[PDB]
């Protein structure tokens, strides 16, 4: 689920999910920021 | 050297943009002789509207150039008829050196849809063997660089002549006079318990929130004093030395409370002081922390700024311990992070 | 490699199929030359709109093959115009290793029912020969590995731009307002029948004049109705202008009286700028009027430049009147101008 949402998360981030889970989960949207940018890069800038 | 009655000076004004072209999976050509790969049009702040463009052909333009990889530069959107300019390729090498770095002697004239480049560039085989380096990991990293001329402009500063003088600016000297030397002021402020005097007309001029202290309920019953005690003297006397002489000497050394105390004050100038001297001092190890108090404290361009040099360094960002604290107290802090690192990371 | 101010990212996408194909009793292959063994469909996730099959011939397509194993892939469906591709094919052997593996250097174009192979693939009796193992237990195993590429994309990204710009100093302009919107005001000047109101700590840093009677316990009297009678209103506001925003704007149509002001109010700025202003006045008829008030408020640049502009155009003062009546009623002036003259500028003869 991790890697779905970080593959479309430019459509993902304009849900109510999303918006909720941003207040009610915070580490969860840590770790997706984790798996995004850590299990990816560099790309140029 | 002579002493000259008259001296002039001639500039001519030149602008240089910088561009990186990285190219994968260059191997994989996709087609044959006549291929054509444009770059995206780039140009830097000045003047903005000068769009520049490569023009790449891998096998070559003509029969002349099969074994030649050729490299154009096209100027796509200029608003002047002329401009001229001079041009200088490259490429980097697996550590990242220039190779073939050719330049132009000349300075050629540009318009809309005009193209000067060098079709006899580089070898197809000194390019395709990877013993040269010129390859690395199959990814074809270019670098230009535009040097363009203007007219020039002359200064005509003819010295001598008019032998009168201009005294420059005293004011804010004179100003920092009324503070070190104290003189005759009209209010008595506060700074938790030590004893500070100021006037009241350049606080409120140069400060709003001073100037709505001072008119509302504060003329009528306490105007002759008033206690600060939310920030430290060492800070607010650094705070009211910028107030009076219009700069800020100890700053980088205590930039820390005194963009507190400006956003408190609402000294505009000041705060972005503050954020220019932690800007300047941003690293991996308290970047949250810098983060942390941009947003307390409601700065834009260094939350900004620092929001991009996590996007860059979250490699190592994500191990100290500082980053783990704004995880557990701050986590829309993280959310724009990664909101901003997803159009960072958008195409993938 | 030296940091770049701008960058940009050509990446050609590509996706790679991976595709095995068994068949089992391949010596059964029951028919003669020209027979085709196709083999299912197959695709990846993405797109999967791309549909591919293999196409082996056992026995030779052509009679230039014949003793020869043929094999072509061939896409079935697509939903663009056309795509290119490369492809690789390859006999598993008995333990499983690639073996006989050939590749098209090329990226082929494919439509919907074209095919492109090797015809001359490998040959039937290399195939057939058992010490080698490419048949084992009579099964022919193919392992095809398909390159789509796809699209150019550029990412078009500016490297470090800028450092945070600082707004410029603005202690003039807000001083300038503080003298317009006159907020806080400490005392009220008097020019004139106006009544112009104006701080205290202010005037009386800028002017030593004002701080002379500003100083001196002269506050609750002079202070509320301070009086002025010399200066003009509209030079006095000029001045007072001055002294708040430290700009003169208006300075050249006014360089007389504003002089006048400055030299009384020893405003050692405004009282240089009213002499630059006088200097790039001086005609051959109104220097002696220049000299005079230079003379009087005690100027010495104005009055050392005007002293050589008189050295250098008598020709025509003396003819002029305001020369005469310098000569009547200022004779300090006239003798200064002759020392001047005198060690200087015609000790030839």
């Amino acid at each position: 689920a991790v890697d779905f949402i970080n593959y479309h998360a430019s459509d993902v981030l304009e849900t109510s999910g999303w918006k909720s889970m941003v207040v009610s989960h915070p580490h969860l949207v840590a770790e997706a920021y984790r798996s995004l940018a850590s299990a990816q890069c560099p790309f140029l800038g | 050297g002579p002493v000259a009655e008259s001296w002039c000076y001639t500039q001519i004004k030149v602008v240089k943009f910088s561009y990186m072209w990285t190219i994968n999976n260059f191997s994989f050509c996709r087609e044959e002789m006549g291929e054509v790969i444009k770059s995206s049009t780039f140009s830097s702040g000045a003047n903005d509207k000068l769009k520049w463009c490569l023009r790449v052909n891998p096998k070559g333009l003509d029969e002349e150039s099969k074994d030649y990889l050729s490299l154009y530069l096209l100027l796509v959107s200029c608003p002047k008829s002329e401009v001229r300019a001079k041009f200088k390729f490259s490429i980097l090498n697996a550590k990242g050196e220039e190779t073939k770095a050719m330049e132009s002697q000349r300075a050629y004239r540009f318009v809309q849809g005009k193209d000067w480049g060098f079709k006899k560039f580089i070898r197809r085989d000194f390019l395709l063997d990877e013993a040269n380096g010129l390859l690395p990991d199959d990814k074809l990293t270019l670098f230009c660089e535009v040097s363009v001329v203007q007219d020039s402009v002359n200064i005509s500063g003819q010295n001598t002549m008019n032998m009168v003088k201009v005294p420059e600016c005293r004011l804010a000297d004179e100003l920092g006079g009324l503070w070190e030397n104290s003189r005759f002021t009209d209010c008595c402020l506060c700074v938790a318990g030590q004893e500070f005097q100021a006037h009241k007309a350049i606080l409120a001029a140069r400060s709003p929130v001073f100037s709505a202290m001072f008119e509302h309920e504060m003329e009528e019953s306490k105007k002759n004093r008033v206690e600060i005690n939310d920030v430290e003297p060492e800070v607010f006397k650094e705070m009211m030395c910028f107030i009076y002489t219009g700069k800020a000497p100890n700053l980088d050394k205590m930039a820390d409370d005194l963009l507190a105390a400006a956003d408190k004050y609402a000294l505009e100038r000041l705060k972005v002081m503050c954020e220019d001297a932690l800007c300047s001092n941003l690293s991996v190890e308290n970047a949250a922390e810098i983060l942390i108090l941009a947003d307390l404290h409601s700065a834009d361009q260094l939350k900004t700024q620092a929001v991009d040099f996590i996007n860059y360094h979250a490699s190592d960002v994500l191990e100290t311990s500082g980053w783990k604290s704004m995880v557990v107290s701050h986590p829309h802090l993280v959310a724009e992070a990664y909101r901003s690192l997803a159009s960072a990371q958008c195409p993938f």
